[PDB]
């Protein structure tokens, strides 16, 4: 039966017996995780975040 | 050549930058500069979240954090929630030598009958991240769910409430009101999963992945700072996934690398031809205007 595939298919990606293993880490994810000491660089949302009124007057240019 | 191009308002005359910065929001301008320097220095740093709703900007969880969360996750005693039955089939494994924790998997229905892996969805309560990873590779989608008093429910939104392949789709906090997995009933299209849909059927509202850089540019008459504020327009990957791949991150480093190539001057870095908007931003009591960067794309012969 397909279920029964399925059920197969679903068991074959758990790990049912003692520790389970490593996703895989890309470099940049590596990397975020020893960026320490200065604050992570950010933007406050308001410098981003352009206004009704001002889309209004700039999508009429 | 110069190193960006404009992908509309070509018609534009150039505008000098010291022109810019004495004139008043907002106004649209084609600008050509080198990159004087830029921030984050630390370019694994510019993958951010944004809510289109609220407006909101947001760290993207850390790897880490999201393999603590299924972590904590583990339970002995998963639900299946039997009232859904027309909605998913469901399994539960037991485990050994791991605390008594179990796994349920529920395999979604599409009209009435299980679709091939390919297009099945499955939630998934007690699993690890990296279970939930080879799940997203061998199925369709993985949503991350617990037993809730009453049905199934997404874990806080600090997890990905949908997972297809390798991108980890988020919900804003702040905007969504979460509707319980019995709500999915409420898709008459199970063909697809589509996660616009997946999200507007359980109350979120999707954050978006941006690349946020601070970009200072220097024509010679001035200094103008400008956000670029990308999801894939401008360096041509998306954001969406290049924290899971090391190629993309790698296209990325090259290209900045191109802006400032490092141990040469000023005057021998390539210009970028930009196109900008200025607009006002209030933070209480005093306005101040800001740029960022539209319409523009990394050229052809990096
Ligand atoms: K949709
Ligand atoms: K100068
Ligand atoms: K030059
Ligand atoms: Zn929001």
């Amino acid at each position: 039966e397909h279920q029964g595939a399925l059920v197969c298919l679903a068991e074959s990606c758990l790990t049912l017996e003692g520790p389970c293993t490593a996703p895989p880490v890309t470099h940049w994810a590596a990397s975020r995780c020893k960026a320490t000491g200065e604050a992570v660089y950010t933007v406050p949302s308001s410098m981003l975040c352009i206004s009704e009124n001002d889309q209004l007057i700039l999508s009429s240019l | 050549l110069s190193a960006t191009i404009l992908t509309d308002h070509q018609y534009l005359e150039r505008t000098p930058l010291c022109a810019i910065l004495k004139q008043k929001a907002p106004q649209q301008y084609r600008i050509r500069a080198k990159l004087r320097s830029y921030k984050p220095r630390r370019l694994f740093q510019s993958v951010k979240l944004h809510c289109p709703k609220c407006h909101l900007l947001q760290e993207v969880p850390h790897e880490g954090d999201l393999d603590i969360i299924f972590q904590d996750g583990a339970t002995k005693t998963p639900d299946v929630k039997l009232q859904n039955t027309s909605l998913y089939d469901s399994k539960i494994w037991t485990t050994k030598n791991q605390k008594g924790r179990k796994v349920a998997v529920h395999f979604v229905k599409n009209n009435g009958i299980l679709p091939l892996s390919n297009e099945c969805l499955l939630l998934i309560e007690g699993g690890t991240l990296s279970e939930i990873c080879k799940l997203s590779n061998k199925f369709n989608s993985v949503i991350p769910v617990r037993s809730g008093h009453e049905d199934l429910e997404l874990l806080d939104l600090s997890a990905p409430f949908l997972i297809q392949g390798t991108i980890h789709h988020y919900g804003c906090k702040q905007c969504s009101s979460l509707r319980s997995i019995q709500n999915l009933n409420s898709l008459v299209d199970k063909t697809s999963w589509i996660p616009s849909s997946v999200a507007e059927a359980l109350g979120i509202v999707p954050l978006q992945y941006v690349f946020v850089m601070t970009f200072t540019l220097d024509d010679g008459t001035g200094v103008l700072e400008a956000y670029l504020m990308d999801s894939d327009k401008f360096f041509q990957i998306p954001a969406s996934e290049v924290l899971m791949d090391d190629d993309l991150q790698k296209s990325v480093d090259m290209i900045m690398d191109m802006f400032c190539p490092p141990g040469i001057k000023i005057d021998a870095y390539p210009w970028l031809e930009c196109f900008i908007k200025s607009y006002n931003v209030t933070n209480g009591t005093d306005n101040q205007i800001c740029y960022q960067i539209f319409d523009t794309t990394v050229a052809e012969d990096v």
